């Protein structure tokens, strides 16, 4: 897929949502809450554990897949 | 909708 994620018809807005979750996880106030609380908050927002794991993975400064979110 | 309501709900509730 890379740039073109096969969604319902167009690209799936999964990446922009994960990007939003990364901003959330990098927030000072948010970082003060227990890990379980941060994950659960993202789950209630509609993200899956797979997407949350990806958000945590990109919340530092890394990119295992050469594309850069 | 913006994420502000959520973030604020988040740390205010888990404060």
């Amino acid at each position: 897929g890379a740039m073109a994620t096969p969604g319902s018809e167009n690209v799936l807005p999964r990446e922009p949502l994960i990007a939003t979750a990364v901003k959330f996880l990098q927030n000072s106030r948010v970082r003060q809450s227990p890990l379980a609380t941060r994950r659960a908050f993202l789950k209630k927002k509609g993200l899956t554990d797979e997407e949350i794991d990806m958000a945590f993975q990109q919340s530092g400064t890394a990119a295992d897949e050469p594309s850069s979110l | 909708a913006s994420e502000d309501e959520l973030v604020a709900e988040f740390l205010q509730d888990q404060n």
